[PDB]
């Protein structure tokens, strides 16, 4: 079949690659229960304004992302760096929560690069940034003559001058108070500080696997080592970088990785 | 002695190389493929693979 | 006055091991024989800056040094860091306290935290709101200066603070030599040995032949 012939004159002849697969899956964690406030982060009695935005941070915890996921009754969710679906599955390194309300005719100006009265002066959004922001009109929460609202390096505070009220009226279409709330994930190359609702599981040894510790995913033959990882080193790497042992997150322990046997598979005839 | 290390400098290069971005969201290939949909990762994915 | 700061100051950039490889970096640090500010903390403590992080130090039997007071005015009206080690514990706090006019110890504000021979090298950097704070405590032999040798720092802490913090002011037990070095972003070639410690870094913003290094 690889060589388009019917007659195989005498060699050897390359023709496949053999790669043992891997046997199971591997589910490592740090044994932690909390749960991440996130109803003060969508059910907060007063939000803040888009100068004033609140950055309350969140951490040791583990957050649901389904149960804010099925929300209609806010209106919009877009994901720019992530898709929100694997969230549930996906855990990194932090979180941050920005909540403010703005106007309607706003919400277009909250995206990764995009400018406007808002998304500049008081409001920045990172370039690089991977994460999403959620929102939802408050017209029967703000307004009622709301005028309390008011707008003048990404995420700088800057607490004739700029200062100036919007005109909110519970009669309003993109006139109307919209509460909004923007989510930051920072994916580096860490401990985890919080992961989604993934159960930790067991682990086996000496045997092509898929191991995930908090994250770092891979197959290997996962072998105890005698790499003296001083207490502050997490992960280890090699030559070119390439992860060469990891601390299990759930119990402490050093143990080796090696990718196991691939090779192509040679015919002779 | 030239030889030899001529080759081994042409391999790491090579193998350097799959730590690059170029342009991507990522190197770690899994992580696009843990992070992005299809319709987003198809366009990570390619610019990685070219 | 001003010290010619040897080899000082390496410390483990990452929190990820590796062995026998010669790593170069591009992180902050504080570049080789620079000066050093040796302050005379015979029988003083003033307001110093704390531009992009502090390379502080000290040498001091007893610790006399034990406050660190970090800020943009240190006023109370910004929300202020301070630094306190009292006989056996470190103390962090960010509320806003209208201090002194001298920082000195006797011989809205959401955040609150707990938990000569003795070389304490240091840094205190800032990145993304992560404030950190190295260290290495360790026995030497040396009151004139900041001796030859060398020897790495390991990590002790991590903040999420965002505090904007312009200068900072050391706090004594007023009833001593410490000194303030300055980091910029240089550019190191670090070594590890077989057990995985750094023994050997060169700088190359220095001078030719550390650029062919």
């Amino acid at each position: 079949c690889t060589l388009k012939s019917f007659t195989v004159e005498k060699g050897i002849y390359q023709t496949s690659n053999f790669r043992v697969q891997p046997t199971e899956s591997i589910v490592r964690f740090p044994n932690i229960t909390n749960l991440c406030p996130f109803g003060e982060v969508f059910n907060a009695t007063r939000f803040a304004s888009v100068y004033a935005w609140n950055r309350k941070r969140i951490s040791n915890c583990v957050a649901d992302y389904s149960v804010l996921y099925n929300s209609a009754s806010f209106s919009t969710f877009k994901c720019y760096g992530v898709s929100p679906t694997k969230l549930n599955d996906l855990c990194f390194t932090n979180v941050y929560a920005d909540s403010f309300v703005i106007r309607g005719d706003e919400v277009r100006q909250i995206a990764p690069g995009q400018t406007g009265k808002i998304a500049d002066y008081n409001y920045k959004l990172p370039d690089d940034f991977t994460g999403c922001v959620i929102a939802w009109n408050s017209n029967n929460l703000d307004s009622k003559g709301n005028y309390n609202y008011l707008y003048r390096k990404p995420f700088e505070r800057d607490i004739y001058f700029p200062l100036q009220s919007y005109g909110f009226q519970p009669t309003n279409v993109g006139y109307q108070p919209y509460r909004v709330v923007v989510l930051s994930f920072e994916l580096l190359h860490a401990p985890a500080t919080v992961c989604g609702p993934k159960k930790s599981t067991n682990l086996v040894k000496n045997k092509c696997v898929n191991f995930n510790f908090n994250g770092l995913t891979g197959t290997g033959v996962l072998t105890e080592s005698n790499k003296k990882f001083l207490p502050f080193q997490q992960f280890g790497r090699d030559i070119a970088d390439t992860t060469d042992a990891v601390r299990d997150p759930q119990t402490l322990e050093i143990l080796d990785i090696t990718p196991c046997s691939f090779g192509g598979v040679s015919v002779i005839t | 002695q030239d030889v030899v290390n001529q080759n081994a400098q042409a391999l790491n290069t090579l193998v350097k190389q799959l730590s690059s971005n170029f342009g991507a969201i990522s190197s770690v290939l899994n992580d696009i493929l843990s992070r992005l949909d299809p319709p987003e990762a198809e366009v990570q994915i390619d610019r990685l693979i070219t | 006055a001003y010290t010619n700061s040897f080899t000082r100051g390496v410390y483990y950039p990452d929190k990820v091991f590796r062995s026998s490889v010669l790593h170069s970096t591009q992180d902050l640090f504080l570049p080789f024989f620079s000066n050093v500010t040796w302050f005379h903390a015979i029988h003083d403590n003033p307001v110093l800056p704390f531009n992009d992080g502090v390379y502080f130090a000290s040498t001091e039997k007893s610790n006399i040094i034990r406050g660190w007071i970090f800020g943009t005015t240190l006023d109370s009206k910004t929300q202020s860091l301070l630094i306190v080690n009292n006989a056996t514990n470190v103390v962090i706090k960010v509320c806003e306290f209208q201090f002194c006019n001298d920082p000195f110890l006797g011989v809205n504000c959401t955040f609150e935290y707990v938990s000569f021979k003795n070389l304490r090298e240091f840094v205190f950097k800032n990145i993304d709101g992560y404030f950190k704070i190295y260290s290495k405590h360790t026995p030497i032999n040396l009151v004139r200066d900041l001796p030859q040798g060398f020897s790495a720092l390991e990590p002790l802490v991590d903040l999420p603070i965002g505090i904007n913090i312009t200068r900072f002011q050391t706090l004594l037990a007023l009833h001593a030599a410490y000194y303030v070095g300055y980091l910029q972003p240089r550019t190191f070639l670090l070594k590890y040995n077989e057990n995985g410690t750094i023994t050997d870094a060169v700088d190359c913003a220095l001078d030719p032949l550390s650029e062919t290094k």
